[PDB]
């Protein structure tokens, strides 16, 4: 490894080995002559010392180098440590086709789609480009095809995006947390500086689409294609193959647009509006209708597969919901349009999926839930949802609690004072006073942004599901909870840790009231806490999770049947209170042994 | 009055409430008090090399009756300007010379000084100049000597406790830690024993240090515990006892007090008891025998006739013993007390551990644990015992250090000796022993009172006094040898390894690192950082998390969010708006003392030590116009745990808001609902800026960033002049008024602006002018402007409408949604320039030579080439055609029968060179700005050199030629009003110089005198000018030094011009990010009911989650000042009257709560308005405090004033079918910034990429068309698919395989599909290295 | 380390292999231009005569004209003018690669 122009410095690849040779020469000159018994021992001593140096230096003795004290490494140093031929050598190696990737997220393309930039694209391509061009002899010759290449044709444009047509790539994120992050996918050829992905497997590719990655897969052989197409295809990957758990769900806007659908403050413009279905679309698309409306009657012809592999149509008159009877245009046949007949919530969002996914297959689902997406990714904006400073709004009774937990606060340090109350005594009843007006002022503003609105009608007085955005999002379940909104509208809670005692005084505002001085100063401990907690715990999950994946190399199943009896018995955790759990899933899939019978006797 | 010129152009608005008192300071005290006093000369050797010299000075020869001396020590003005280094390569270095004084002084004589040499000083090395800007020089590159900050010496009361233990105990150590040397230790066990340790080595007994420090075992314990009496004569069994000395043990029996029995036996000791028993005069009372067994005994006693070895010291007493001492020693022996109760002896017990009992074979032991073995001689321990420890030239800890101990010590001085002192360590046994039963509270290390950032200034002193050591030792044995000369003090000289050491230290380290330009902030921070990385503080990130908590003491220390995204958090800690330091190495921060309630005006610089003692508030206050406070509660801070405070409680109170944060963050927008994990995201995207086409200022910001340009110093600040005269696109001159001229001087500015230069990080840095012309400037003032600012602020960034609701799949989260309007807009443009380079090497094959004669090469090639090879200045690069033609000779050819028929048929080439030519790196193109070549000496080939020559002449010489011109009218004219008055009308001066019709004699004395003196002076200054015009030129051609290789060091430079695009990565201040990613065009932009398409839609499916209320609060501002802009501008639009914009104007700033004064129509004429307006020109900027700013009721307002809506919604017409939608939005215009990680820094790709020479391995990532490697999560996943053939191709067809790679591509032309694995390669390379390793390795079959 | 950058290049004459690999060629075909890059000088020009080569060769079979027919179909694959063989029919064959739309 020259370095220079003049010296080539193998540093101890053969220093050891050169100093080695070295005094090996000047020992097979010197005891040729009957050595001096002084000199004689002292050289052999050093050629143990310096092999052993060559073989293992860090045993005994020290070989540092010139200018640095740090010693050699010795052959099985080449051998040991993390970046050795035993460095991530069981397949860790530097890859062809591929590399550090930028992102784009696909509006368009559902998820039998992937979106390839067609900037990286054909210096992948190539080969195949080449192949495709002598195939159709577009240049006889290989420097032909060079240089065409160099010229870039728009031919090659076509050519390329027929080959991109029937030949999907593989897409990955890197802390591979999973085998769910990489995908494979129905590649496309796009324009820009980044790849775009449907809203779907955003959990898939786990990330987040901002400043990051992902990556580019070349499934060479027919057989990658084949199984990266079966396999590696999202296709399926939707069950969390540990949870069973469909992972895949829009739980994004998508969803908050699917509530603001099915909602109906008291009762909209000609709410006794009813019809048949087809012509809603005409309607609320034309005029006269919200997705607010109330009591609209809807001529409903669900079907059920009741009949053995046949599904049999049923005719109704129910009265739904503008978006209700839209989103009932996007289901498929089998669900009750009970399965409309919803608020239609996140969780029920999932909750239809599931019933899809088990009732019609997997084709069906699928092409429902894209469309799902879609109608959702029209909506929000057919929604767009403002947000502004108004909505929050405190509710009033946040100054008198103040005043009256500082009241409680006063009584306890009189009664301090007056040696009545021990120091301690006064700290955990003023933590329980605090924690009290805490719950209280909670409640309050909860209150103040509960399903809370008054709107004209002929009672004058219909208190409906409020519109604030906010709680609108904790309600039907995209993007935080009621604690965030709290924090943001209640106090900043106690949250009272320098590291893990009770500061007395608790942080007390809202970000609407903005914070004060300490306020912030104390927020920061606990935030840089968070911070490094993912830090460094990142380090010992990843150690014992190698730990655990090397402990599982070699698990297979290579037997159908036992023929035996014996296990362990699965029966609920009735634990604490109650069962945490019903012993339900943890035999849902279950293969109880012989031992299965009914609770009558013989039975 | 804020007259303000440079800002009379424009200013913000602001509602700071509380009014500032004391400014920001320079920002920049810290990398420039350390290394100035570094370089200043003190009257006493105190600090920098005036201690450090005086340090390792005088050498006397080894009895040589010779020793050295100096007298005075110099460091030159430069060699090249900085500039000019920057063009050659050169480090900007000073040398040091030092008059040293050499005498020879005759035997026999006591210090007979015979002869001297005190004459020959040594220029020990050329040191560098900490820069105007502080930067580094040297080699080159732009660079940070980042500091450390790391433990203080002195003494730490370690504890150890807990954990550690593993044994559920509490431990008590004692850590000290000197500047140089060892550490002494006096470690606990768990057996309720000391241990001895130094160098973290094996343990070494408590009692050995003492014995070994001539300490005997009687006074070791006459010292360590105290004796009572025990005064037993005639067998009385009684003991002089005090119950105040020892009580709270329970009386067994034998217990009578002075007669009366006061404590029964059996009796608990009582309070009572014990002020009862002090009550009355307590003698010798008889105790049971029982409490003497148990007794240890304290003197080690003889019997009187005989000196028998009998009682030995610290043994408990034994009654037949006890009657034999008694009997035959004496009737009184001091005895033991070791009150358990609330002492305990721990010494006797280590006494009796101790295997050594003298002092030798002490001193021994400790030899023993450092050398394994070589056994001394008793005098080798000795002396490596002394100069151990007792050795001033060894440890010599600090003098810090010294107040350190002393202060744990409460000892009333604080300056000691670095040298080890018995007493130290005795009362440091004593107080780790007395808090291990309990005497005070042990130390803390992540509090402040405890620590220093270690400086650059002492670091330099500190490496030249490790030079000076080095070198004092070979200076003796020089002295020793060959002695008899009166030579020069240069014998030994060579400086050589102090440039070495000083350059390493400084350059080839971690302790300083390479400077980026990126932003103004880059530098505006990066020279603002503490961190413990480095030689001191955490020797690694790994083994420590304690310290990287939030400390209490820590507040205005370092910033509150600043740290990075990962591993280096929590402990890059950045320095404070109110930073100061230390009087020995810490910070403190100045504090306005609360006096009486009344705030003093006076700061008080404040730290950890001392910020615990007074009572300190909070400023989020009102503040009586009296000073009086407001409420009477008010929260304060005490001792790290604040709380309300009376009115006569708070002793001080604060600058301001900025004490909380640097300006790191401070220059955070509107953070008062910024969440924390906002927060530090946001600071951490806040400095990633780089410049764009155009500045466009921010419209609401936090009212700093013209003071950080103020220091940012990356324009022309106006020092000193007066009226500007030339200013020029790459010139700026103006002349200064003569009030503020010092005479002799020319009196006028000339700055020069680099433009098209890259920067640091190679990005378009451009300084740019401000005026026009005929223009005044005050001192100081700005006129350049360096990147991404505009007109005096450090704005990263320009504001944009954009508008906040969910739309059409392009707003998931995190995408950034902006049309085809700044596409059209350029709102936000990049520019960028690497550098480049090529070399010449005159070879044993033959030199290699630039003349562009590449053979086998195309003209259009060579015709972008020039004569030189360099091609024309001014040229566009794409592909990767030669930039250098050069060309590599080879040896020649015999008669060649082949070689002499091409050489006949071609001839002048013989293949005598081959192409050796420099080309433009692949896929990275453009065109030039500026170039450069280093010419060594011994070659003057100068091919399209000398037009840089030249040109660069005519620069300088233009330049000269000005002040030439006009000393040359001053003198013109002093002539001819010498000749008025003469009768000599000007119609003859006028007409020819003539000397004057050479002193035609009009008044022929004076006047002749006056001539003759001015014909003189004239003269004078024509010759001075030809001087420094020939010292210049001499400079032209002066020549650079190359290494022995190149001949001839030629550097290109270009550059490459970017838009934001598909797939980019913009910011806002309120730290949320976005992937730009879809750009539609003008129609789809949202329509407004004027349907003005709006520009960039966001997701707003976030704002709580990570809490962006700040972003919409800013965002209503944002829409607010774009209307208040528009206002003006339909003002102006009408040419309405003056006045008429005017009251506009000063009722727009007059609006809102109470801040600060800024009013027009008084100060401004009306041209000022005029302009004030015409700059006016998209909305009134505007600044708010972090954590003063504006209430929302202010916005609120404000929206109403220029008719908008104050609640925010406005419906609007969509963009592609246009239909009104529901949810009046609200949108604004919040600026952006572009960060580095660029869209063109990413997407890469190769099909046959290179497998190496070395395991045929890839050749890196796209270093050459190179790619990734695999993931190991990954991969084991791929085993989940059970993706079989997959994994085949990836080791087989996706590895080195050669034998594979090309049936592989073979069959991928072929249409074949299959794939050939063979076997592995480095499977052979690791069998190899099996059976390079002792390991027979094979496989059979 | 003992390998640091570890890159492997082609050295031209395996550059002309590479070409070769995916050239039509047989057996014969392929060793008798193996046997012409074997001895190959850095110039470009053939260091040993057909002869030569026929003679290394060793094949009866193998001729002159089969050699020259060889060197031909490998005389301008990369790049013009490769196997000089005594340079002037490879200046030649470079010009010939240039159309004749060239004047003179």
């Amino acid at each position: 490894v020259p370095l220079d122009g003049g010296r080539f410095a193998t540093s101890d690849l053969n220093d050891l080995y050169r100093r080695v040779i070295n005094r090996n020469n000047r020992l097979k000159r010197l005891l040729d002559l009957a050595a001096p018994d002084i000199i004689v021992r002292n050289e052999k001593r050093m050629l143990q010392e310096a092999v052993d140096a060559l073989l293992d230096n860090g045993r005994r003795g020290r070989a540092i180098t010139g200018s640095n004290k740090r010693p050699l490494k010795s052959l099985a140093d080449m051998i040991k440590g993390k970046q050795g031929r035993f460095r991530q050598n069981l397949l860790g190696k530097r890859v062809d086709y591929s590399g550090r990737s930028v992102i784009t997220v696909g509006p368009y393309l559902r998820l039998h789609q992937c979106g390839l930039p067609k900037k990286m694209a054909l210096e992948l391509f190539k080969p195949f480009i080449y192949g495709k061009l002598e195939l159709r002899g577009l240049a006889t010759t290989i420097k032909a095809a060079k240089k065409m290449v160099e010229r870039e044709e728009a031919v090659v444009w076509d050519i390329l995006d027929e080959v991109i047509r029937e030949h999907p790539v593989l897409l990955n994120r890197a802390p591979t947390l999973h085998r769910l992050g990489i995908q494979a996918f129905e590649p496309v050829l796009i324009e820009g500086k980044a790849i775009q992905l449907h809203p779907l497997v955003c959990a898939a590719y786990n990330a987040d689409f901002d400043g990051d990655q992902m990556a580019v897969h070349v499934p060479l052989t027919l057989e990658a294609q084949l199984e990266a197409r079966a396999l590696m295809m999202s296709t399926n990957n939707i069950l969390s193959p540990a949870n069973g758990e469909p992972i895949i769900v829009p739980s994004q806007d998508v969803v908050l647009g699917l509530y603001y659908m099915t909602r109906d403050c008291v009762n909209a413009k000609g709410e006794g509006m009813v019809l048949t279905g087809p012509k809603e679309a005409e309607r609320l698309y034309r005029s006269g209708l919200a997705s607010l409306h109330a009591r609209v009657k809807v001529r409903i012809t669900e079907y059920e597969k009741d009949a053995n592999g046949e599904l049999v149509a049923k005719t109704s008159l129910k009265d739904t919901t503008v978006g209700r009877a839209i989103l009932w245009m996007i289901v498929p046949k089998g669900l009750p349009y009970s399965i409309v007949n919803q608020a239609l919530g996140k969780k029920a969002i999932s909750k239809m999926l599931n019933t899809c996914y088990r009732i019609l297959g997997l084709k069906p689902t699928v092409i429902f839930a894209d469309q799902i997406m879609y109608t959702g990714f029209a909506y929000a904006a057919r929604s767009g949802a403002s947000v502004g400073i108004d909505d929050m709004v405190i509710p009033e009774k946040k100054h008198e609690i103040i005043s009256e937990a500082e009241a409680e606060v006063a009584e306890i340090q009189e009664q301090f004072q007056s040696g009545l109350v021990t120091a301690g005594e006064r700290y955990n009843k003023v933590i329980d006073i605090w924690a009290a007006a805490n719950d209280r002022v909670s409640k309050a503003m909860m209150d103040n942004l509960q399903t809370e609105t008054v709107i004209n009608r002929d009672g004058q007085e219909e208190k409906q599901v409020s519109f604030n955005s906010i709680y609108m999002m904790a309600d039907s379940g995209a993007r935080g909870s009621a604690a965030q909104i709290r924090q943001l509208a209640g106090m900043r809670g106690l949250m009272a840790k320098p590291d893990g005692s009770i500061i007395e005084t608790p942080i007390t505002a809202n970000f609407r009231e903005g914070l004060n001085v300490l306020q912030y100063f104390i927020s920061t401990h606990g935030a840089r806490k968070g911070l490094a907690d993912t830090a460094l715990k990142t380090a010992n999950s990843g150690y014992l999770t190698r730990r655990l994946v090397d402990v599982a190399q070699d698990l297979v199943v290579t037997e159908d049947d036992c023929g035996t009896h014996e296990g362990i018995m699965m029966t609920p955790v009735i634990e604490g209170g109650d069962v945490k759990e019903p012993l339900r899933d943890r035999v849902l899939g279950r293969v109880t042994a012989e031992d299965v019978l009914k609770p009558g006797t013989a039975d | 009055m804020v007259y303000s010129y440079t800002e009379k152009k424009r200013i913000r608005k602001d509602f700071g409430k509380r009014p500032q008192v004391l400014d920001v300071p320079y920002l920049l005290s810290i990398q420039l008090d350390s290394f100035q006093k570094f370089i200043e000369q003190d009257p006493e050797g105190q600090y920098g090399l005036e201690a450090a010299f005086r340090s390792v000075f005088p050498i006397q020869s080894y009895s040589g009756n010779s020793e050295l001396q100096y007298v005075s020590y110099r460091l030159g003005e430069p060699v090249f300007d900085v500039q000019e280094c920057q063009i050659r390569g050169v480090t900007y270095s000073a040398p040091l010379r030092v008059k040293l004084r050499l005498v020879i002084y005759e035997r026999e004589a006591p210090e007979g000084t015979v002869k001297d040499i005190k004459e020959q000083e040594v220029y020990m090395g050329e040191i560098p100049l900490m820069t105007d800007n502080g930067t580094f020089v040297i080699n080159g590159t732009e660079r940070v000597i980042v500091s450390q900050l790391h433990r203080s010496p002195g003494v730490f009361f370690d504890s150890d406790k807990g954990k550690t233990h593993s044994s559920g105990k509490v431990l008590y150590n004692a850590r000290i830690i000197p500047y140089r040397g060892s550490w002494l230790d006096f470690e606990f066990d768990p057996k309720d024993n000391l241990f001895v340790r130094i160098d973290r080595r094996r343990k070494l007994p408590a009692t050995i240090i003492l014995r070994a420090l001539n300490y005997t075992t009687e006074q070791i314990l006459d010292l360590f515990f105290e004796k009572v009496i025990f005064e037993i004569r005639d067998n009385k069994l009684q003991m002089e006892l005090v119950p105040e000395r020892l009580r709270g043990e329970t009386a067994s029996f034998d217990i009578e007090a002075n007669g009366k029995v006061y404590v029964e036996k059996g009796r608990r000791i009582t309070a009572r008891h014990i002020r009862q028993l002090e009550k009355d005069d307590v003698k010798l009372i008889e105790v049971p025998v029982e409490y003497i067994a148990g007794k240890v005994v304290a003197k080690d006693y003889i019997d009187e006739s005989t000196g028998e070895l009998i009682c030995a010291a610290n043994m408990e007493l034994s009654l037949d013993l006890l009657a034999k001492l008694s009997q035959s020693g004496h009737k009184r022996i001091e005895t033991l007390f070791t009150n358990d109760l609330d002492h305990g002896p721990y010494i006797s017990e280590t006494l009796r551990v101790d295997p050594t009992n003298d002092r030798l074979s002490a001193l021994v032991e400790i030899y023993r644990m450092m050398r394994p073995g070589e056994p001394p001689t008793r005098e080798a321990a000795e002396s490596l015992f002394e100069n151990l420890f007792f050795s001033e030239d060894r440890y010599d800890l600090s003098a810090v250090g010294r107040m350190k101990f002393n202060r744990s010590l409460l000892r009333e001085e604080i300056e000691g000796s670095g040298i080890l002192s018995k007493d130290d360590i005795i009362d440091v046994m004593k107080k780790l022993i007395d808090i291990r039963n309990g005497k005070g509270e042990v130390d803390d290390i992540d509090h402040l009172g405890n620590r220093r950032i270690r400086s650059v200034g002492e670091m330099a002193e500190n490496q030249f006094r490790v030079g000076l050591v080095r070198v004092e030792r070979a200076v003796k044995e020089r002295l020793s040898l060959g002695d008899l000369d009166t030579l020069m003090p240069q014998d030994m000289i060579n400086a050589k390894p102090i440039s070495a050491a000083v350059k390493e230290f400084f350059g080839s380290s971690q302790l300083s690192q390479f400077m980026d330009q990126n932003n103004p902030l880059s530098e505006i921070t990066h020279k603002r950082r503490i961190s413990a990385l480095g030689p001191g503080g955490l020797t690694r990130e790994r083994a420590g998390f304690e310290v990287r908590d939030v400390h209490p003491t820590h507040y205005g220390r370092v910033c509150p969010i600043e740290t990075p995204e990962g591993p280096n958090i929590g402990l890059i800690n950045s320095l404070s708006v109110y930073a100061q330091t230390n009087e020995y190495g810490f910070l403190e921060t100045p504090y306005r003392k609360v006096t009486d309630g009344v705030v003093t005006d006076e700061i008080h610089y404040l730290s950890a030590i001392e910020e615990g003692n007074y009572v300190i508030a909070q400023a989020n206050s009102n503040l009586d116009e009296e000073g009086h406070f407001v409420e009477d509660l008010v929260t304060c801070r005490s001792k790290g745990e604040s709380s309300l405070f009376s009115r006569d409680q708070v002793d001080y109170m604060d600058v301001s808001t900025q004490q909380v944060v640097s300006v790191g963050a401070s220059l955070i927008p509107f953070l008062e609902h910024d969440d924390a994990n906002r927060a530090l995201m946001g600071a951490n995207m806040q400095r990633q800026a780089v410049p764009t086409l155009r500045a466009d200022k921010p419209l609401v910001g936090t009212g700093m960033e013209r003071a950080v340009a103020v220091d940012s110093g990356v324009t022309a600040v106006a020092k000193r002049g007066g009226v500007v005269q030339y200013v020029d696109a790459s010139r700026i001159v103006i002349k200064v008024n003569e009030d503020e001229m010092y005479p002799g001087e020319a009196g006028i500015d000339i700055y020069n602006l680099t433009k098209y230069t890259r920067s640091n990080q190679n990005t378009c840095i451009n300084q740019m002018p401000c005026v026009s012309l005929g223009e005044p400037v005050e001192r100081g003032d700005v006129l350049a402007d360096g990147p991404s600012t505009d007109l005096g602020e450090l704005a990263l960034g320009q504001n944009m409408r954009v508008a906040f609701m969910p739309w059409n799949g392009y707003n998931f989260e995190d995408s950034i949604l902006v049309s085809e309007r700044v596409v059209q807009e350029d709102r936000f443009t990049t520019i960028h320039i690497q550098e480049l380079a090529c070399v010449s090497r005159d070879t044993k094959l033959g030199p290699e030579e630039i003349t562009a004669d590449i053979p086998n090469v195309g003209e259009a090639a060579l015709s972008k080439l020039d004569e030189s090879g360099i091609v024309y200045i001014g040229a566009e690069v794409t592909g990767g055609d030669i930039l250098v033609g050069k060309v590599t000779p080879k040896g020649e050819t015999q008669l060649t029968p082949e070689e002499k028929l091409l050489r006949a048929i071609f001839g002048e080439k013989a293949s005598d060179v081959k192409d050796s030519s420099l080309r433009v790196p692949n896929g990275v193109s453009g065109t030039v700005i500026d170039v450069q070549v280093f010419t060594r000496d011994g070659v003057e080939k100068d091919k399209r050199a000398l037009e840089i020559e030249e040109m660069q002449l005519k620069q300088a010489k233009k330049d000269l030629s000005e002040e030439l011109q006009i000393l040359e009218a001053g003198l013109f004219s002093r002539i001819r009003a010498v000749l008025v008055a003469g009768g000599v009308e000007a119609e003859k001066l006028d007409k020819l110089p003539r000397d004057r019709w050479l002193e035609l004699g009009l008044t022929d004395e004076e006047k002749q005198n006056q001539l003759e003196q001015l014909a003189e002076q004239y003269d004078e200054l024509k010759h001075e000018f030809e001087k420094k015009l020939e010292a210049k030129r001499r400079k032209i051609t002066q020549g650079d030094d190359l290494a022995p290789g190149v001949l001839k060091i030629v550097k290109v430079y270009l550059a490459v011009k970017r838009r934001i695009q598909p797939g980019d990565k913009m910011a806002g201040r309120h730290g949320n990010k976005g992937v730009i990613s879809k750009i539609n065009p003008i129609e789809d932009m949202p329509y407004d009911e004027n349907g003005t398409p709006v520009d960039i839609v966001l997701n707003p499916l976030g704002v709580p989650s990570r809490m962006n209320i700040g972003q919409i609060l800013e965002t209503h501002l944002g829409m607010a000042a774009k209307g208040i802009g528009d206002k003006i501008n339909a003002m102006l639009k009408q040419q309405q009257e003056v006045a008429k914009l005017r009251e506009f104007i000063q009722r727009a700033y007059d609006l809102g709560a109470d801040v600060r004064q800024k009013v027009d129509l008084s100060t401004f004429s009306d041209e000022e308005v005029m302009r004030l307006a015409e700059n006016l020109r998209k909305g009134m900027p505007i600044a708010t405090p972090v954590f003063d700013g504006a209430k929302e009721a202010e916005i609120k307002e404000l929206l109403k004033l220029g008719d908008l809506p104050t609640s925010g919604q406005i419906r609007l017409y969509d963009g592609r079918t246009g239909e009104q939608f529901e949810r009046p939005v609200t949108v604004g215009y919040m600026y952006m910034l572009k960060l580095n990680h660029l869209v063109d820094d990413k997407m890469h790709a190769r099909s046959t990429g290179s497998y190496s020479l070395v395991t045929q391995q890839p050749l890196g990532g796209k270093a050459q068309f190179g790619g990734q490697r695999f993931g190991e999560m990954e991969v084991w996943a791929l085993e989940a698919y059970g993706a079989a053939y997959t994994l085949q191709e990836m080791l087989t067809v996706k590895s080195d395989d050669v034998n594979g790679r090309t049936k592989m591509y073979k069959n991928i032309v072929d249409g074949n599909h299959q794939m050939e694995p063979g076997m592995p390669e480095s499977f052979n390379v690791l069998l190899k290295e099996i059976r390079s390793l002792g390991i027979n390795i094979e496989l059979e079959d | 380390l003992p390998v640091y950058q570890g890159e492997t290049t082609q050295t031209l004459q395996d550059y002309l292999m590479w070409q070769v690999e995916l050239t039509p060629f047989t057996d014969t075909d392929r060793a008798i231009a193996t046997s012409i890059v074997d001895a190959v000088d850095d110039t470009g020009y053939l260091t040993i005569q057909i002869e030569d080569i026929v003679d290394s060769i060793g094949d009866d079979e193998i001729g002159l004209e089969e050699v020259e027919a060889v060197l031909k179909r490998i005389q301008r694959f990369d790049p013009v003018g490769v196997a000089a063989k005594d340079l002037r029919d490879c200046l030649l064959i470079q010009l010939s690669q240039f159309a004749k739309e060239t004047p003179w």
